[PDB]
C-alpha cells in the first residue's frame, strides 16, 4: 500500500526528470488552477507548481528546499539519484531484506564517497577574477539548465561578475556577498545578439513629465524619501507643498525618491522646478535603492539633509528597448556594485528559463568564496563511473550483508549515462562498452588516464563515445556533489522509514 | 444493410491493413522473433510463417483477407519470402493514403505504379548476375543461405547447407519437354528427436517409417535385382455358413499371395496390418513383409522404384492374377534403426531417384519450423536454376533501386512522378524494418547506403575498382560489408514476383470505394 | 508520442488560415460575447479572439504578437511555416530519431538559410532607385500583400506621400495613430499635418463656433470648472477664467467637461475650448506643438503656452472635429480614414499599420529580393545539394525541411486554382538551370521572372521568419509532456 | 501485446515456479488443488499437477511438454527445473521490458551460457567406477531417501542393479534396458523376492514349477533377465515401480556418466559462484544479461533454505563464500539448513542430471523468449 503505491509515483516522476537533465534534456508545460503556463526544466520549480494528491512521494518535493538553500544548482541530478536510488532498491525488499541494513548501506557508502571526492579532485588553479575562469564555471550548466546558447550569455555573466568584483587583491577577506548583484530584465522581442551589459542596474518603468537626461550636472544630488472657509485646506496644502518643493529645486536636486503616495497637487510643482521622482518603489527596490546610493528615506516632507545624499555619475532616460525607460545606470567608480544583465529575446517563456540558469550561476561563486574552494568534479558523467569502480571494491573489502546494498547502490548509478542516451535518443547498450573503455580492465601506470582525463561528449562522436573534457571545460560543482548525495540519501531513508499515514480530525 | 461510402472506407483498409502489418514484421529477417497463436482447442502454434498465420488470422475486414489468398498464390508460385514480400503492402498503402486525400487522381496512382515496375526490370539487369557467380568452391550453398532471411535457421546453416545440396542432386530427371530439374516436394522429412543439428544424416532414397511384424525375415537385402511390389488391397482376417466362408476368404488371400510369391517380390508393401496367414507365407519365401503404409507416400514410391499400386486384381475375363509389369526395382534394402524405430531404407531405384532427411530438434513446435524451413529452402534452388539470374541480398536492393527512380520521375514528369517519389519511400520500409528486429538504427545504414549507391550511376568507368558501388548490409554488427565477405544473395525471380504480384494487390484495395456490409440470415 | 497528439491539435490552427495566404487569401469572420463581429485577413488579430485548449497554441500566439516587432506583416506565410515543419516530422519521431536531431538540424539549416538570404539580398544603392521610388515603384506590391487589391493603385499615390515624410532614425509610431470617421470614400481622405481628435461631445454653440484662427494656441489644462455659497462659488471660477486669459491661449484643453459659465466667457472672446480630452491626445500634442499640461492655476506661465500655424475647423461626415495644421514639430503625416462600413475601416486599420514597418526597415537598408513565395524555393534548392554532405542522417533531415518549404507554392495554387504539381516542375528547372530571379505570376496565370513584373518584397521578412519560426517549432518538440491542474 | 504480452508470459511461468518451489528435497511440501468439479488432489509430485491443472495462460502449456521430456529421463527431482526456467525470465525484467535489450541478444548470451555451464560441470567432474556394487547401491539408495522404502530398499534396490548390468554391458556402451520384464505379485512381504538369472516364460541346472495364484512358473536356459517382485500390500506396487522400476535410470546416468556432482541441490552452488567471475573476462554489452545469469542460479537452493525455514539472504553469505574461495565440493544440507559438505553427506549425482537441466532449460527459456506476443480466437 506504500512502497509498491509511491515506487509507481516514483518511476512516474523519475521518468519526468530524466527527460530534464543532459544538453539534449526536455522541458515541460504546467498549467495551474489560474491557467498560467510555465516551461522549465527545474525539478524545484515542476514540483513546486504542480498539484500531488500522495502524500507518500512528497518526501521528494520537499527534498529540493535543502537543495536550493545549500546551493541552488544539480536539483535535476537529486531527484534523479534520489529516485533511483528507492527503484534499484525494490529487488532487495522483494527479497525479503529489511530496512535496517538498506538504511546501514546506504549510509556507509555515504561516508566512502566523501572520501574519493578529496581523493579525485584535480584542476584546483585558484584564480577569482579571471574572466576564463568565469567562462569555466557557467559554461556546464548547459546539462542541467537551458542549453540553446552558451556562447553570449556566457559573455554577460562574465562581465557582470568582474564589474562587480571586490577585487581587494591578495587576501581582502571579503564577508557579505552578493546574490542580488545579478539582475535581469525580460523584454519581448528581439534576439539575444541585441543583448548587452550595463554597468548600472536597470529596471522596467516609464518617465512622464521631463524624461530629461540632468546626468551632465557634474556632480549632481539626489534626495530619497520614505464656503471660504472650504479653501483653507486646499490653499494651506498649496503654500506648504510649495515651499517644500522650492527648498528642493534650490539645494539643486535633480531627482528625488518619493515611497509613498503622491497628490496631484506634489507632481505639479515637480514639473515646474524640473525634479524627477520615483513612481511607487517596490520592496526589493527600496532596500537596493538605499544601499547603492547611500542615502536615508527621511519621512519629513520638507527640505532633506543636504550633506547625504545620492549621486548618479552617467544616466540616460532614453530608449533602450524601444520604449523610454528611466534606470539607475551608474558607473564603478564613484559608485558601489550590483550592476544587471539586459535580456533580449521573443519568448517570454525562454527568457524565464536564462533568468533560472544566471541566478544558479550566482551559487557558482557562492561556492567558491564560502569554503576553501569549489574544487571541481569531471562533467557529463564522467564522476560516476569514477564511483562505480570504487563502490564496487569497498563491497569485496567489506563482506556481509551490506554486499547487496552496495550492489545497487553502484548500479543506481548507470542512470546518468543513460540520461544522455535517452535524451538522445541514442541506444545506451551502444554506449556503455565505450564508456568501460576508458578504465579497461585497470588503470593504466600512468597519471590521470583516459578515465580522469576524458569524459562523455555526444555530437558526433557517439561513435567513439570519448571526448576531452578539459578542452570543453565541462565539470561538476564539488559542494553539489556532496550535498546531492546527502538529500538522495536522507530523503530515500525517509521513504523506506514510511510506516502509515495518520489523518487527524479530517 | 449497413451502407457507408467516402474517404473513411479507405482509411479503414489502411487502418486494418497497418493492424494486421504488425504480425509480419517482428519476423522478418534472420533475427526475427516468432509469435504465439491460440487454436481455442487448448493448444497453441507458435509460427513466423505468413502462410501459416494468415490463414488461421481471423481478420473483420473485407479487404484485409485480400492479403491472405495473396501468400497462398506466392507459395506455388515462389515458395518462400512470406514476411518479406507481403509486408510492403502496409506502407505502400500508407503512402498512398496521403496521395488519396490530395487533388492525385486514383488513375495516376495506379499508372504510376505501373509504369514504375514495368521500368524497374532494366533497372535490376544491372544488378544481376549469372549462376556460376564467384571463383566457386561455394555453388549452392550460398543460394541455401537466401532461406536465413526471416528464418532462425541461419544459426544451424552451416551443416545443413551440404544436406540441402546434396538431397536435390541425384533427384535429376528428365521433364518439361526434355528440361533437367529437380522434382521437389517429393522429399520425405522425418521427425526425430536427441542428439544435436550436426548429427543430421541425409538418406539419397526413400525412407519408410513403419514396424516389421516378423524379425525373422531377411530384412537386410545384399545385392541387386531387388523386386519391390505394392498393393492397396488390404489382406487380413476378415468378415455353419460363418466358418465357410472364412476358408474361402482365406483361400482368395493366400491365391493372391501365391501370385505376388511368384513374382519374386522381395518387399511387400501393405496398407494395413497383416495376419498370421500371410506371414507365414513370407517367411518361407523369404520375402519381408510390410504394414501401415500411407497412400500419399506410396504415390512416390510408384514414381520412384517403379512399383504401380494396384486397386483390384481383375482383368477383362473373371481371372484374378498378379502382373509382373507391377513389381518396383531398385539396388539394396537396408533397415537400421532411426529414433527408437526401424525403417526402411530403399536406395539407387531404377526408374526415378528420390531422396529423404532425418532432422533433429528440441520439441515437436520446433521440428514444425525447422521443416518447413528447409521445406521452403527447396523452392530457392529449385527457382534459382530455372532463371539463372540473381542479384545480392542484404536488403541493398531497395534502397538501390529508389535512387534510379528519382531520375526516372524526372524524365516522365507532369503528375505520374509524384507517384513514383511515394513508390520509393514505400520500399524503404523493408531496410528499416530489418534495423528495428537487429535492435539497431533505421536512417543509420539508410541513409549510408544510399550514399554509396548515389554516386553509382555517376561512374562512367564503371574511377578505379569500386570505391562506393558495393552489394550487401551486415545487420549484425550494422556495418556495410560486401556480399563476396558476407556470402548473402537471393533469386531474381523471387525479387520480380514480389511487386509484380503485389502489383495488383494494393491496387486492389485502392479500387475500393463504396463498402456495403449486409446483415446474415 | 505525447508530442504527437499535441501536434494534431495545433495542425488545424493554420489549415483555417490555409486559404488566408497570398493576396487572394480569405478572411476568417469572429463573433465574441459582445457581437463584436472582427473580418480581418491578419492572423494577430484572429490568434487573439481564438479560443485556446492546449498551451500549445498559445506558442503560436506569442511568435504573433511579437511578429510586430520582428516583421509586422506577412503573418500568414509565416505562422503557417511553424506547424510544417511539425507535420513532415511525424514518420521521423515515430523512428528512433530524437527531436535534439530535429532541433540541431535546424540550426543548421536556418544558418545556412539566412547566409544565402543575405546573398539574394544586394545593396546597389548608386545612380538606381533612390526615395520616392522604393518606396512606390517597388513598394507598389510590397505595402500590401494581401488585402486591398481594388484600392491599391489610391495609396500608392496617398499613403506613400504621407510615410514619405518620416525621416530615419526617428520612426515614431505615436503620431501615426489613425481615426475612425463613417461615411466618405477611401480615395478622398484628406491629409492632416497635426493633431486631430474626436469632440466626442456635442456643444449648444457647436455651429457657432470660430472657424479658423490666424495664429493659434493651445493650452492643457486639467482645472475642472463646475458651479453666500453662490456667490462663493461663482466668483472662484470666474477668477480661475481670468488668469487663462492672461497668458492668451486661443485654444484650452480641459481634461474634465465645462460648465455653462466658462463656455459663455469663452465664447464672446472668441477663445476655443475642448472637453474631455483623452490622455492619449494629450501626449500627441506634446510631441506636435510642444506645450504643457498645468495641474493648476498656481504654476502657470506664458511660456507654458504652446503655438502652432494655424487652426480650421473641418465638417466631414456630417459631424465637426478639430484640425490642427502646421506644427513646430510633425515627424510624420496623420491620416483619417473613411467609409461607412465599419469592418472596412478595421480592414485597412491593420493594412496600413503592416505597411509603416517596411518603411521603417527600408530606411535602416534599402534591399528587395524575388517575391510571390520564390525565396524558399532557391533556399530549399541549395540545401538539397549541401545536405548530402553534412553529419550523416541530417541529410534526410534537411531535405524534409526543404520539403516543408514547398507548402508556400501550393497555397498560391489553390486559391488561383492552379495544380501543386506544375508549378513545382517550372520552378525546378527555373531555380536550377533558370539561375534565381524567375519567380510565378498570378495575374499572367504562367511562370515569369519578379524582376520584369516589378512585384519585390523585403528579405528582411524571411530573416525573422525562420527565427520567429525558431524558438516556436523547438519549444513543440522540447516539451515532451503537458500538465493541466483540475 | 508486444512487450506488455511478454510481462503476462513471464508472470505464468513465474506463478507455476512459485508452486514447485516446496517440491524439492526430502523434506518437499504438498500442494492442494481444487478443480470446478469439486475433487482434490494432494501430492507433492510436480507431473500430476501439470497435467491435471489447464492453465488459461498459453506460455505456461509450453510447460507441460518441457515436463514430460525431464520425467521421461529420471522424473525424480527433475520437475524443480521449470524454476530455472521461471527466474530468467523474472531476470529479463531489468533488462528486456526496461533496457530494451533485444532477445537475440539474451538468447546469443544464454548460448554462451550453456556452453559455459558445461566446463563447470567439466570441473566439479567426480569419476567412479562402477564394478563396486557397494559404490553403486548407495548411489541408488539417493534418491530413496525421500520415501518410507530406505529400510525395505535392502532387498529391493540390489535387484535393480543386477538386472541393468546384464542388459547393459557395452557395444561405446549404449545399449537397450528395455528388454527386462518386472512381474508383480500383490500381497505378502515386501522382503520376499525371486532371484532368477534368464528368460521367465544347454546343461540346464534344474526345471520346477512354483506355486502363484497369479501364474506359473517356467525357466529358459539361454547361452537377458527378468524380476518377480512380491509386494508387503495390495496398492503399494504403484511406489515400488517408482523405486525400482523408475530407479533405473540411476542406473543408466553412470554408465553414460560415470562422473559424480553433489547432490540435494548442491550442485548449482559452485556454477553460480563460478559463472560469476566467468562474466568479468568477457567485457562487452552482454556482459549484463550473462553475470544476472548467476542471479538466477542462486534462486533454486533457496528452495531447501525456504524447507528447512532459514533466511536465505544471510545463509548464503557464508554458503556462496565455501564455494568460491574453500572449494568446490562444498554442499548445503536440506534436511537442517546446515553447511555440512557433501563429502561426509554421502550422496552423489551424475553430471548428466544438471546437463540434462539446464540443457533443456536453456532451450526452453530462448523458445519464450522467441514469442512477441499471443493472440486468440482464431477458430481454427
Amino acid at each position: 500500500g506504500q512502497i509498491i503505491k509511491s515506487i509507481a509515483a516514483i518511476r512516474e516522476l523519475h521518468q519526468m526528470c530524466l527527460t530534464s537533465m543532459g544538453p539534449c534534456g526536455r522541458n515541460k508545460i504546467i498549467v495551474n488552477h489560474l491557467g498560467k503556463i510555465i516551461i522549465t526544466n527545474d525539478a524545484a520549480t515542476m514540483l513546486r507548481e504542480l498539484d500531488i494528491v500522495h502524500p507518500a512521494v512528497k518526501v521528494l518535493v520537499m527534498a529540493t528546499e535543502q537543495q536550493k538553500i545549500d546551493m541552488g544548482d544539480g536539483t535535476n541530478l537529486v531527484m534523479i539519484l534520489a529516485g533511483e536510488l528507492l527503484n534499484v532498491s525494490e529487488k532487495l525488499i522483494s527479497m525479503g531484506l529489511s530496512a535496517v541494513e538498506i538504511i546501514q548501506g546506504y549510509n556507509m557508502a555515504r561516508k566512502f564517497t566523501l572520501k574519493e571526492l578529496d581523493e579525485m579532485v584535480v584542476g584546483e588553479i585558484t584564480d577569482k577574477n579571471d574572466k576564463n575562469e568565469l567562462l569555466k564555471m557557467i559554461k556546464p550548466v548547459i546539462s542541467s539548465k537551458k542549453y540553446g546558447s552558451e556562447d553570449i550569455l556566457s559573455e554577460l555573466v562574465s562581465e557582470a561578475v568582474s564589474h562587480v568584483l571586490p577585487v581587494a587583491q591578495q587576501a581582502g577577506e571579503i564577508p557579505y556577498f552578493n546574490v542580488d548583484s545579478i539582475r535581469v530584465v525580460k523584454i519581448m522581442g528581439g534576439s539575444l545578439s541585441n543583448s548587452t551589459v550595463i554597468k548600472g542596474m536597470v529596471f522596467n518603468r516609464e518617465p512622464e513629465g521631463h524624461v530629461k537626461s540632468l546626468s551632465e550636472d557634474k556632480k549632481h544630488k539626489v534626495a530619497v524619501f520614505t464656503a471660504q472657509e472650504m479653501l483653507d485646506f486646499s490653499k494651506g496644502e498649496e503654500k506648504q507643498i510649495d515651499a517644500m518643493m522650492k527648498e528642493i529645486a534650490d539645494m539643486g536636486v535633480e531627482c528625488i525618491v518619493a515611497g509613498a503616495g503622491v497628490g496631484e497637487l506634489a507632481l505639479h510643482y515637480l514639473n515646474r522646478y524640473g525634479i524627477l521622482v520615483l513612481k511607487v518603489p517596490s520592496k526589493f527596490e527600496l532596500r537596493r535603492l538605499c544601499r547603492v546610493c547611500g542615502a536615508t528615506p527621511l519621512p519629513r516632507l520638507g527640505a532633506p539633509t543636504p550633506e547625504e545624499l545620492g549621486l548618479v555619475e552617467t544616466v540616460k532616460t532614453m530608449e533602450i528597448g524601444g520604449d523610454r525607460v528611466t534606470v539607475f545606470k551608474q558607473e564603478q567608480g564613484e559608485i558601489s556594485r550590483t550592476s544587471t544583465i539586459i535580456l533580449r529575446g521573443a519568448t517570454q517563456n525562454n527568457l524565464d528559463d536564462i533568468e533560472r540558469a544566471i541566478d544558479d550561476g550566482v551559487a557558482a561563486v557562492k561556492g567558491l568564496m564560502k569554503p576553501s574552494g569549489g574544487k571541481l568534479l569531471p562533467g557529463a558523467g564522467a564522476t560516476e563511473i569514477e564511483l562505480i569502480s570504487r563502490i564496487t571494491k569497498y563491497g569485496e573489502r567489506t563482506p556481509g550483508l551490506l554486499q547487496l546494498a552496495i550492489k545497487q547502490f553502484a548500479v543506481a548509478f548507470e542512470v546518468v549515462p543513460r540520461t544522455l542516451a535517452e535524451t538522445a535518443g541514442l541506444d545506451v547498450n551502444e554506449v556503455l562498452p565505450n564508456l568501460y573503455a576508458a578504465h579497461n580492465v585497470t588503470e593504466p601506470g600512468a597519471v590521470k588516464t583516459d578515465h580522469l582525463y576524458k569524459g562523455v561528449d555526444i555530437d558526433g562522436e557517439s561513435d567513439e563515445g570519448v571526448k576531452d573534457i578539459r578542452e570543453e571545460n565541462i565539470y561538476d560543482m564539488l559542494a553539489t556533489k556532496k550535498f546531492a548525495i546527502n538529500v538522495a540519501t536522507e530523503a530515500a531513508t525517509t521513504v523506506l522509514s514510511i510506516d502509515q499515514i495518520i489523518m487527524a480530525k479530517k | 444493410g449497413e451502407k457507408i461510402s467516402g474517404d473513411d472506407i479507405r482509411n479503414q483498409n489502411v487502418l486494418a491493413t497497418m493492424a494486421v502489418a504488425n504480425v509480419v514484421k517482428s519476423s522478418l529477417g534472420p533475427v526475427g522473433l516468432d509469435k504465439m497463436l491460440v487454436d481455442d482447442i487448448g493448444d497453441f502454434t507458435v509460427t513466423n510463417d505468413g502462410a501459416t498465420i494468415l490463414s488461421l488470422l481471423d481478420v473483420q475486414h473485407p479487404a484485409g483477407k485480400i492479403l491472405v489468398e495473396l501468400a497462398q498464390q506466392q507459395d506455388r508460385e515462389i515458395g518462400d519470402g512470406t514476411t518479406s514480400v507481403v509486408i510492403i503492402a502496409s506502407e505502400l498503402l500508407k503512402r498512398a493514403n496521403e496521395l488519396v486525400k490530395n487533388k492525385i487522381h486514383p488513375t495516376t496512382i495506379i499508372t504510376g505504379f505501373r509504369v514504375a515496375l514495368r521500368e524497374a526490370i532494366r533497372f535490376i539487369n544491372e544488378v544481376l548476375s549469372t549462376s556460376v557467380d564467384t571463383l566457386g568452391k561455394e555453388t549452392l550453398i550460398n543460394i541455401a543461405k537466401t532461406s536465413m532471411s526471416s528464418k532462425i535457421i541461419g544459426a544451424d546453416s552451416d551443416f545443413f547447407s551440404n544436406m540441402v545440396v546434396d538431397a536435390l542432386l541425384a533427384v535429376k530427371t528428365q521433364n518439361s519437354k526434355g528440361e533437367i530439374k529437380y522434382p521437389v516436394k517429393a522429399v520425405n522429412v522425418l521427425k526425430a528427436h536427441g542428439k544435436s543439428a550436426t548429427e543430421s544424416l541425409l538418406v539419397p532414397g526413400y525412407a519408410l517409417n513403419c514396424t516389421v511384424a516378423s524379425q525373422a525375415m531377411p530384412k537386410r537385402i545384399a545385392g541387386g535385382n531387388v523386386k519391390i511390389a505394392c498393393l492397396d488391397l488390404n489382406l487380413q482376417k476378415a468378415r455353419e455358413q460363418l466358418e465357410q466362408i472364412r476358408k474361402r476368404e482365406a483361400g482368395i488371400v493366400l491365391e493372391r499371395v501365391k501370385k505376388i510369391i511368384d513374382a519374386g517380390a522381395q518387399v511387400v508393401l501393405t496398407t494395413k496390418g497383416i495376419d498370421d496367414l500371410c506371414l507365414k507365407e513370407f517367411v518361407e519365401a523369404k520375402i519381408m513383409g510390410v504394414r501401415r503404409c500411407k497412400k500419399e507416400d506410396l504415390r512416390r514410391i510408384a514414381r520412384a522404384t517403379g512399383a504401380t499400386l494396384v486397386s483390384s486384381m481383375s482383368n477383362l475375363e473373371g481371372e484374378e492374377t498378379f502382373e509382373s509389369s507391377y513389381l518396383g526395382l531398385c539396388d539394396e534394402v537396408v533397415q537400421a534403426k532411426f529414433s527408437d524405430d526401424e525403417c526402411i531404407l530403399i536406395k539407387g531405384t531404377s526408374k526415378h531417384s528420390s531422396s529423404s532427411i532425418i532432422l533433429r530438434g528440441a520439441n515437436d513446435y520446433s521440428l514444425d519450423e525447422m521443416e518447413r524451413s528447409l521445406h521452403d529452402s527447396l523452392s530457392v534452388v529449385k527457382r534459382t536454376l530455372e532463371s539463372g539470374n540473381v542479384v545480392p541480398g542484404g536488403g541493398c536492393v531497395e534502397a538501390a533501386l529508389n535512387i534510379y527512380l528519382d531520375n526516372f520521375a524526372t524524365t516522365v514528369g507532369s503528375r505520374e512522378q509524384l507517384a513514383i517519389a511515394e513508390f520509393a519511400a514505400a520500399l524503404l520500409i523493408i531496410p528499416k524494418t530489418l534495423a528495428v528486429n537487429a535492435a539497431k538504427d533505421s536512417s543509420e545504414l539508410v541513409a549510408k547506403l544510399r550514399s554509396y549507391h548515389a554516386a553509382s550511376q555517376m561512374a562512367k568507368p564503371e574511377v578505379k575498382r569500386r570505391s562506393y558501388r558495393n552489394y550487401g548490409l551486415d545487420l549484425i554488427r550494422g556495418k556495410i560489408v560486401d556480399e563476396i565477405h558476407a556470402g548473402v544473395l537471393e533469386p531474381t525471380i523471387s525479387k520480380v514476383k514480389s511487386l509484380k504480384s503485389a502489383l495488383e494487390a494494393c491496387v486492389a484495395i485502392l479500387r475500393i470505394d463504396t463498402m456495403i456490409t449486409v446483415d446474415p440470415e | 508520442g505525447q508530442i504527437i497528439s499535441n501536434i494534431n491539435a495545433c495542425v488545424a490552427v493554420q489549415e483555417a488560415l490555409k486559404p488566408t495566404l497570398g493576396p487572394l487569401g480569405s478572411d476568417i469572420l469572429i463573433v465574441t460575447s459582445n457581437q463584436k463581429t472582427t473580418i480581418s485577413n491578419d492572423g494577430a488579430t484572429i490568434l487573439k479572439l481564438l479560443d485556446v485548449v492546449h498551451p500549445a497554441a498559445k506558442t503560436l500566439v506569442d511568435i504573433s504578437r511579437a511578429q510586430d516587432a520582428e516583421v509586422g506583416d506577412g503573418t500568414t506565410s509565416v505562422t503557417i511555416l511553424a506547424g510544417e515543419l511539425m507535420k513532415e516530422a511525424k514518420p521521423f519521431l515515430e523512428e528512433g530519431i530524437s527531436s535534439h536531431l530535429i532541433m540541431k538540424g535546424y540550426r543548421k539549416a536556418v544558418s545556412l538559410a539566412v547566409e544565402k538570404i543575405n546573398e539574394l539580398a544586394v545593396d546597389i544603392t548608386s545612380e538606381k532607385s533612390s526615395g520616392r521610388e522604393l518606396l512606390e515603384r517597388c513598394a507598389r506590391t510590397a505595402m500590401s500583400s494581401k488585402l486591398i487589391h481594388n484600392n491599391a493603385d489610391f495609396f500608392v499615390k496617398m499613403c506613400v506621400d504621407a510615410v514619405l515624410s518620416l525621416d530615419r532614425n526617428d520612426l515614431d509610431d505615436k503620431l501615426i495613430g489613425i481615426k475612425k470617421i463613417p461615411g466618405g470614400a477611401m480615395e478622398e481622405s484628406l491629409f492632416i499635418n497635426g493633431v486631430a481628435f474626436k469632440k466626442t461631445f456635442s456643444y449648444a454653440g457647436f455651429e457657432q463656433q470660430p472657424k479658423k484662427f490666424n495664429n493659434p494656441k493651445i493650452l492643457s489644462l486639467n482645472v475642472e470648472l463646475e458651479l453666500a455659497i453662490v456667490d462663493a462659488e461663482w466668483q472662484l471660477i470666474f477668477e480661475k477664467l481670468r488668469q487663462v486669459e492672461e497668458t492668451g491661449a486661443n485654444i484650452v484643453l480641459s481634461k474634465l467637461p465645462i460648465g455653462d459659465l466658462a463656455t459663455q466667457f469663452f465664447a464672446d472672446r472668441n477663445i476655443f475650448c475642448a472637453g474631455r480630452v483623452s490622455a492619449d491626445d494629450m501626449n500627441r500634442v506634446i510631441q506636435a506643438v510642444g506645450g504643457s499640461i498645468q495641474s493648476t492655476t498656481s504654476d502657470i506661465k506664458p511660456e507654458h503656452l504652446g503655438t502652432c500655424a494655424l487652426f480650421e475647423e473641418m465638417q466631414i461626415g456630417s459631424e465637426r472635429y478639430n484640425l490642427f495644421q502646421g506644427c513646430p514639430q510633425a515627424k510624420t503625416c496623420t491620416l483619417l480614414l473613411r467609409g461607412g462600413a465599419e469592418q472596412v475601416i478595421a480592414e485597412v486599420e491593420r493594412s496600413l499599420h503592416d505597411a509603416i514597418m517596411i518603411v521603417k526597415r527600408a530606411l535602416q537598408n534599402k534591399l528587395i529580393v524575388a517575391g510571390g513565395g520564390a525565396t524558399e524555393m532557391e533556399v530549399s534548392k541549395c540545401l538539397r545539394d549541401y545536405s548530402k554532405t553534412i553529419a550523416g542522417k541530417q541529410q534526410m533531415i534537411i531535405n524534409a525541411f526543404a520539403k516543408a518549404l514547398e507548402v508556400i507554392p501550393r497555397q498560391l495554387c489553390e486559391n488561383a486554382g492552379f495544380d501543386a504539381i506544375e508549378i513545382l516542375n517550372k520552378l525546378r528547372l527555373a531555380h536550377s538551370k533558370g539561375e534565381k530571379w524567375y519567380g510565378v505570376v498570378f495575374e499572367t496565370e504562367n511562370i515569369g521572372d519578379n524582376f520584369a513584373k516589378f512585384v519585390w518584397e523585403p528579405a528582411l521578412v524571411k530573416i525573422n521568419a525562420l527565427n520567429s519560426a525558431t524558438e516556436a517549432t523547438n519549444l513543440i518538440l522540447s516539451v515532451d509532456e503537458t500538465i493541466t491542474n483540475k | 501485446t508486444g512487450r506488455q504480452a511478454q510481462i503476462s508470459n513471464i508472470t505464468a511461468a513465474k506463478a507455476v515456479a512459485d508452486v514447485i518451489r516446496t517440491c524439492l528435497g526430502p523434506k518437499a511440501m504438498l500442494k492442494m488443488l481444487l478443480d470446478p468439479m469439486g475433487g482434490l488432489v494432494l501430492t507433492n509430485d510436480g507431473h500430476a499437477i501439470l497435467r491435471e491443472i489447464d492453465v488459461a495462460h498459453p506460455a505456461a502449456k509450453s510447460m507441460l511438454e518441457l515436463s514430460r521430456t525431464q520425467d521421461e529421463e529420471v522424473g525424480d527431482g527433475t520437475t524443480t527445473v521449470i524454476i530455472l526456467a521461471g527466474e530468467i525470465l523474472a531476470q529479463c525484467a531489468p533488462y528486456l521490458i526496461e533496457k530494451n535489450i533485444h532477445p537475440v541478444i539474451i538468447i546469443q548470451a544464454l548460448k554462451k551460457a550453456l556452453t559455459d555451464a558445461l566446463e563447470v560441470i567439466k570441473q566439479v567432474s567426480k569419476p567412479v567406477d562402477v564394478e563396486n556394487d557397494a559404490a553403486m547401491k548407495k548411489l541408488i539408495q539417493a534418491s530413496i531417501g525421500t520415501k518410507y522404502v530406505i529400510h525395505w530398499s535392502e532387498k529391493m534396490c540390489e535387484l535393480a542393479l543386477d538386472a541393468v548390468k546384464t542388459v547393459r554391458k557395452d557395444l561405446f556402451e549404449i545399449d537397450i534396458k528395455r528388454y527386462v520384464r518386472v512381474e508383480k505379485i500383490p500381497g505378502g512381504d515386501v522382503l520376499d523376492s525371486r532371484v532368477l538369472k534368464g528368460v521367465l516364460l544347454t546343461n540346464c541346472g534344474l526345471f520346477k514349477v512354483e506355486m502363484i495364484g497369479d501364474e506359473y512358473f517356467s525357466f529358459l536356459d539361454n547361452c537377458a533377465c527378468t524380476i518377480m517382485l512380491r509386494g508387503g500390500s495390495k496398492d503399494i506396487l504403484n511406489e515400488i515401480d517408482r523405486n525400482l522400476q523408475d530407479a533405473m535410470a540411476v542406473a543408466r546416468n553412470v554408465m553414460l556418466s560415470p562422473s559424480l556432482s553433489p547432490g540435494g541441490g548442491a550442485t548449482e552452488m559452485a556454477v553460480s559462484v563460478k559463472l560469476a567471475e566467468k562474466a568479468k573476462q568477457l567485457e562487452g554489452i552482454q556482459q549484463w544479461p550473462y553475470q544476472a545469469v548467476a542471479d538466477a542460479m542462486e534462486c533454486i537452493p533457496r528452495t531447501l533454505i525456504q524447507n528447512a525455514g532459514g533466511d536465505p539472504i544471510r545463509l548464503l553469505s557464508q554458503l556462496r563464500a565455501k564455494h568460491a574461495q574453500g572449494n568446490f565440493t562444498t554442499g548445503i544440507d536440506g534436511d537442517k539448513g546446515k553447511i555440512v559438505d557433501m563429502v561426509s553427506y554421502g550422496i552423489w549425482e551424475p553430471e548428466v542430471i544438471k546437463q540434462q537441466s539446464v540443457k533443456t532449460a536453456i532451450e526452453s527459456a530462448c523458445l519464450l523468449l522467441r514469442v512477441d506476443d499471443i493472440v486468440s480466437g482464431v477458430r481454427k
